[PDB]
C-alpha cells in the first residue's frame, strides 16, 4: 500500500462505519437469518392470505393493498436512514443544497433495490427487520397490477447477489451511485464529479482487496448500475397504472415528493 | 418543492 492507496482505504473505512451506524439491518445479519446460521428464532414465513393475517399477529383494506402500503411504509423508513448516509460521504454536505436534494431524489430508489437484494434469495425477502420472510411465489399470486410489482426486483437480486459483495464493498457502491453526475436538473456537476471519482477509485481498489480472485468484479458491478435504472424507470410506469386504477390508495408525501417529475 | 427532503438534509 502506498499514500493515495492508504486515503483510499481510509474512505472506505469512513463509509463503511457509516453505513453500519444508518442501516439497522446488514447483508451480514440478513445472510445469518437467511441461511438459518443464527441463535434468534427463524423468521415468521407469509406464503399465503391466511399466513398473512397470522403473522400480522406478531387498516383492513385488501391484502394486495396492505402489502404495497407495507412496501411504501418500508421505503420511507429507508429513506430516512439513505439521507443520513448521505450526509456523511465525505463533501457531501458542502454541495448546493439543491443539488444534494437531486441527488437524494434519484439516488434514494436505486439504493432501495439495491439493498433490498441484500434481503432477497430465489424464494423470498425478508420483512419487519428479519422477522418475516414473504414468499417470492406469494407476491406472484397478487391481483394485477400487484401481482408482479415485486417480479423484476427479484430477477435483479439473484444476478445481483451472484456477485458475493459484503457490506463494506456495499458501502462504497451506495454512495458512488449517490454521488452520479448525470442527474436530470443537476446545477454544478463538477464538485459532484470529483467527489464520485474518488468513491470509484475507492470502490475499486476495495473489490481488488476483499475479492482478489473475482477479476473485473469493479466493471460487472458499474454495469448493475444501468440495470439499477430501469428497475427504477419500470416501476415508475407501474405505480402511474396503479394511481389511475386505484383511487383506493394514496401515497406518502416524502414518497410524492420522490416521485414528482421522476423520469 | 422537497420540503421533506429538505428537512431531512437540513436536520
Ligand atoms: C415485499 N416487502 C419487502 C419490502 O419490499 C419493498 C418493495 C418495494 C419498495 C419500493 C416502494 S413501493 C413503491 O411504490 N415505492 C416504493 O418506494 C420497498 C420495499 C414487504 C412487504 C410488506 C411489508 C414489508 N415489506
Amino acid at each position: 500500500l502506498n499514500p493515495e492507496s492508504a486515503d483510499l482505504r481510509a474512505l472506505a473505512k469512513h463509509l463503511y462505519d457509516s453505513y453500519i451506524k444508518s442501516f439497522p439491518l446488514t447483508k451480514a445479519k440478513a445472510r445469518a437469518i437467511l441461511t438459518g446460521k443464527t441463535t434468534d428464532k427463524s423468521p415468521f414465513v407469509i406464503y399465503d392470505m391466511n399466513s398473512l393475517m397470522m403473522g400480522e399477529d406478531k387498516q383492513s383494506k385488501e391484502v394486495a393493498i396492505r402489502i404495497f402500503q407495507g412496501c411504501q411504509f418500508r421505503s420511507v423508513e429507508a429513506v430516512q436512514e439513505i439521507t443520513e448516509y448521505a450526509k456523511s460521504i465525505p463533501g457531501f454536505v458542502n454541495l448546493d443544497l439543491n443539488d444534494q436534494v437531486t441527488l437524494l431524489k434519484y439516488g434514494v430508489h436505486e439504493i432501495i433495490y439495491t439493498m433490498l437484494a441484500s434481503l432477497m434469495n430465489k424464494d423470498g425477502v425478508l420483512i419487519s427487520e428479519g422477522q418475516g420472510f414473504m414468499t417470492r411465489e406469494f407476491l406472484k399470486s397478487l391481483r394485477k397490477p400487484f401481482g408482479d410489482f415485486m417480479e423484476p426486483k427479484f430477477e435483479f437480486a439473484v444476478k445481483f447477489n451472484a456477485l458475493e459483495l459484503d457490506d463494506s464493498d456495499l458501502a462504497i457502491f451506495i454512495a458512488v451511485i449517490i454521488l452520479s453526475g448525470d442527474r436530470p436538473g443537476l446545477l454544478n456537476v463538477k464538485p459532484i464529479e470529483d467527489i464520485q471519482d474518488n468513491l470509484l477509485q475507492a470502490l475499486e481498489l476495495q473489490l481488488k482487496l476483499n475479492h482478489p480472485e473475482s477479476s473485473q468484479l469493479f466493471a460487472k458491478l458499474l454495469q448493475k448500475m444501468t440495470d439499477l435504472r430501469q428497475i427504477v424507470t419500470e416501476h415508475v410506469q407501474l405505480l402511474q397504472v396503479i394511481k389511475k386504477t386505484e383511487t383506493d390508495m394514496s401515497l406518502h408525501p416524502l414518497l410524492q415528493e420522490i416521485y414528482k417529475d421522476l423520469y | 418543492r422537497h420540503k421533506i427532503l429538505h428537512r431531512l438534509l437540513q436536520e
